[PDB]
C-alpha cells in the first residue's frame, strides 16, 4: 500500500501507492520481474526535485474535477528548468 | 475524403477543412443556406476527424481549431452542437492550452460565458504543461540544454 | 545534472543492455537494482548530444529477436512429434518476455515510434500505401508479427494435421492434456 | 483530518493527510516501532500525546496541498528521542 | 410539438438516471427523477425554500456531486413537493 522512493541524493520518501501510480513510468517500472517484495531508487534524480514531484502527486490527488477555483502550484524560478527536464523521465 | 485531406488543401490565409467546418460558413447561398449545410455543424467535423485529419493543425494566427470554436457568437443557438463539437475536439488529443504570436489561451479568447465553463470541464492538468507555462513566464535559455523534442514543446507554451 | 543531453558509447551501452535483455526474455531472475539502473540507459541513448540513435537501436533489437527466433525454430523443428508439448513451453516464455520487453521500452515507444507510426485510420478506410518498407511499429507488435512471420508459417501443416488426428483420439474417448491444446489453439 | 503533514527523520520523509497519539500509532504501523519511544518536536517543542488537531493551532492555511505542514519527529535514541535532525536536501546551484 | 417533447422527457429522464452512477463507483433507499425543465409543464417555481431533512441531505449532496461531470453546463432544479419516500 506504501512505496519507497530513493533519490540520487540518498533521501528516502514513503508515499501511498495509489498516489504514486499517477505517473505511467512508475507503473511500468513496478511491472516486470522487479516486483520488489516496495522501494524504488533513481540513480540521477536529486532529492528536492523529487520532493516537488511528490507534492505534485498529492496536490493532484486532493483536487480531481473538484468544484470552484483550484489553488495554483507554486514554482521556484531556478528549478523550473529542472522540473521540465524531470517531467519526461517520469512521464506524469 | 481521405485522399483529399492527405494533400494539404490549405487556402491563402491558412485555413484547412476543420477550420472552415467549425466557424461560420459565409458563402452559403442559392438554397445551400436553406434547409441544408448549417454552419458549425457537428456530423461533418466528426466524419472529417474519423477520416484522419490533423487535429492541432497550425494556423498563421494559431487559432488551432479551438480558438475558433469559442468565438461562436450566440451559444444558445445550436448549443448541443457546440457541446458535442467540444467533446469531439478534446477527443483525439488536442492540446488544450496553445498560444501563437501573443499568448492566446483559448480560455482568454473565449468570450461566450457558459462555453468557457464547458472547456473547464474537459481540461486535464499535467506537470509538464504547468512547468512549461511557469518557465515561459520567465525568460530562460532553452537552447541545447534540454532534449530536442521538448524544444518544440516549450516553444508551444 | 545527469539528465542533460550527453555523449556516451552506443556499442558499450548495448553490450551491457544485451546481458539484461537475454535474461529478461528467458524469464530468468534479474536483480531489481540492475533493472532500475538499465531503465535509465534507454533514455540516455534516446537523447544523445551529437545525434539521436533510436533508429540503429530499433534494427539492432530486431536482429537480436530474429537470431533468437531462428535458434528456437532450429531447436523446435529438430524435435519431431514432440512439438505439441514443446510449443507450450517456449510460447509461454516468449509471450511473457514480449510483454515485459514492451513494458521496458516505454519511453522509446512513447516519444519515438508513435510519431512515425502509421495511423490506424489510413490502414482502414484510407488505404493509400504500397511502399516496399516495413513502417515503424510497437516493440510488442514487432515481436508478435515477427514470431508469426518466421516460425508458425513454415511449421503449420504438420501441427494442424496432428491436432486433427488427436481430435479423432478424443472422439474415441481418451482425453489428452486439454491445457496444452487449448493454449496452442488460443495462440492463433 | 484533512491536514497536509510531513515527518522528517534523517534520511527519511513521510507524507500523510485527530490527536497526536493517533499519528504516533499511524507511524508505528508504518515503521513498526513503538509510539511512546518516538515523539514529535514542533518547532523544537515536544507535543504531548493525545493533543488534538484543534489545539495544534495549525489549520488548512498551514496544511497546504502544495506546501504541507512540516513536522520534526525525534525518533527514539536509546531511552528517549531527543536531538534528532534530518539532513537538509541538496539545493540547486 | 409540446406533446412530442412530453414523450422524450421519460427517455431523457431515464438516461439522466442511468448516467448518474459512474463517478460514485447513504443508508436510505433512493429512487428519483431528473426532469427537463424546458419541456415539462411544471413551471411552478417553488415559492418556499423547503429545508431538506439532514437524513436526505447526504443523498442531495451526493446528487449534486456528480451532475457536474458528465452533464456540463446543466443546472438542476429540485421539486421537493413532488419527491416522496418511505419512512
Ligand atoms: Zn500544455
Amino acid at each position: 500500500m506504501y512505496v519507497k522512493l530513493i533519490s540520487s541524493d540518498g533521501h528516502e520518501f514513503i508515499v501511498k501507492r495509489e498516489h504514486a501510480l499517477t505517473s505511467g513510468t512508475i507503473k511500468a517500472m513496478l511491472s516486470g520481474p522487479g516486483q520488489f517484495a516496495n522501494e524504488v531508487n533513481f540513480r540521477e534524480i536529486p532529492s528536492h526535485v523529487l520532493s516537488k514531484v511528490c507534492m505534485y502527486f498529492t496536490y493532484k490527488v486532493r483536487y480531481t474535477n473538484s468544484s470552484t477555483e483550484i489553488p495554483e502550484f507554486p514554482i521556484a524560478p531556478e528549478i523550473a528548468l529542472e522540473l521540465l527536464m524531470a517531467a519526461n523521465f517520469l512521464d506524469c | 475524403i481521405y485522399n483529399l485531406i492527405h494533400l494539404d488543401p490549405r487556402t491563402r490565409e491558412g485555413f484547412t477543412l476543420l477550420h472552415l467546418a467549425v466557424n461560420s460558413n459565409t458563402p452559403v447561398d442559392d438554397f445551400h443556406t436553406n434547409d441544408v449545410c448549417s454552419f458549425p455543424n457537428a456530423l461533418v467535423t466528426k466524419l472529417l476527424l474519423d477520416c484522419g485529419a490533423e487535429v492541432n493543425a497550425v494556423d498563421n494566427e494559431g487559432n488551432s481549431a479551438l480558438h475558433i470554436i469559442v468565438q461562436y457568437n450566440r451559444p444558445i443557438s445550436d448549443f448541443l452542437t457546440l457541446h458535442s463539437i467540444i467533446i469531439s475536439l478534446v477527443e483525439a488529443g488536442a492540446h488544450t492550452d496553445m498560444t501563437n504570436k501573443q499568448n492566446k489561451t483559448p480560455l482568454d479568447k473565449s468570450t461566450t460565458g457558459v462555453s468557457e465553463i464547458l472547456l473547464k470541464t474537459q481540461m486535464k492538468m499535467s506537470l509538464k504543461c504547468l512547468a512549461a507555462r511557469a518557465v515561459r513566464a520567465n525568460d530562460i535559455n532553452y537552447q541545447d540544454q534540454i532534449p530536442r523534442t521538448l524544444e518544440e514543446f516549450v516553444g508551444f507554451h | 545534472m545527469s539528465l542533460k543531453p550527453r555523449v556516451v558509447d552506443f556499442d558499450e551501452t548495448w553490450n551491457k543492455l544485451l546481458t539484461t535483455i537475454k535474461a529478461v526474455v528467458m524469464l530468468e531472475y534479474v536483480e531489481r537494482a540492475t533493472w532500475n539502473d538499465r531503465f535509465s540507459d534507454i533514455y540516455a541513448l534516446c537523447v544523445a548530444y551529437p545525434e539521436p540513435l533510436g533508429e540503429r537501436l530499433y534494427t539492432e533489437t530486431k536482429i537480436f529477436l530474429e537470431n533468437h527466433v531462428r535458434h528456437l525454430h532450429k531447436r523446435v523443428l529438430e524435435s519431431e512429434e514432440q512439438v505439441l508439448v514443446m510449443y507450450h513451453r517456449y510460447w509461454e516464455e516468449y509471450s511473457k518476455g514480449a510483454d515485459y520487453m514492451d513494458c521496458l521500452y516505454r519511453y522509446l515507444n512513447t516519444q519515438f515510434i508513435k510519431k512515425n507510426k502509421l495511423t490506424e485510420a489510413d490502414l482502414q478506410y484510407g488505404y493509400g500505401g504500397v511502399d516496399m518498407n516495413e513502417p515503424l511499429m510497437e516493440i510488442g507488435e514487432l515481436a508478435l508479427d515477427m514470431w508469426r512471420k518466421l516460425m508458425v508459417e513454415p511449421l503449420q501443416a504438420i501441427l494442424i494435421r496432428m491436432l486433427l488426428r488427436e481430435i479423432k483420439n478424443d472422439r474415441g474417448g481418451e482425453d489428452p492434456n486439454q491445457k496444452v491444446i487449448h493454449g496452442v489453439i488460443n495462440s492463433f | 483530518m484533512d491536514v497536509f503533514l510531513m515527518i522528517r527523520r534523517h534520511k527519511t520523509t513521510i507524507f500523510t493527510d485527530s490527536t497526536v497519539f493517533e499519528l504516533k500509532r499511524i507511524v508505528e504501523g508504518i515503521l513498526k516501532r513503538p509510539p511512546d519511544e518516538q515523539r514529535l518536536y514542533k518547532d523544537d517543542q515536544l507535543l504531548d500525546d493525545g493533543k488534538t488537531l484543534g489545539e495544534c493551532g495549525f489549520t488548512s492555511q498551514t496544511a497546504r496541498p502544495q506546501a504541507p505542514a512540516t513536522v520534526g519527529l525525534a525518533f527514539r535514541a536509546d531511552d528517549t528521542f531527543e536531538a534528532l535532525c534530518i539532513e537538509p536536501f541538496s539545493s540547486p546551484p | 410539438s409540446k406533446l412530442h417533447r412530453m414523450y422524450t422527457d421519460m427517455s431523457v429522464s431515464a438516461d439522466l438516471n442511468n448516467k448518474f452512477n459512474n463517478f460514485i463507483k447513504l443508508g436510505i433507499s433512493f429512487q428519483i427523477y431528473v426532469l427537463q425543465a424546458g419541456a415539462w409543464p411544471l413551471t411552478q417555481a417553488p415559492s418556499s425554500t423547503f429545508a431538506i431533512p439532514q437524513e436526505l441531505e447526504k443523498s442531495v449532496q451526493m446528487f449534486e456531486l456528480f451532475y457536474s461531470q458528465h452533464f456540463s453546463g446543466r443546472k438542476l432544479t429540485w421539486l421537493h413537493y413532488l419527491c416522496t419516500g418511505e419512512v
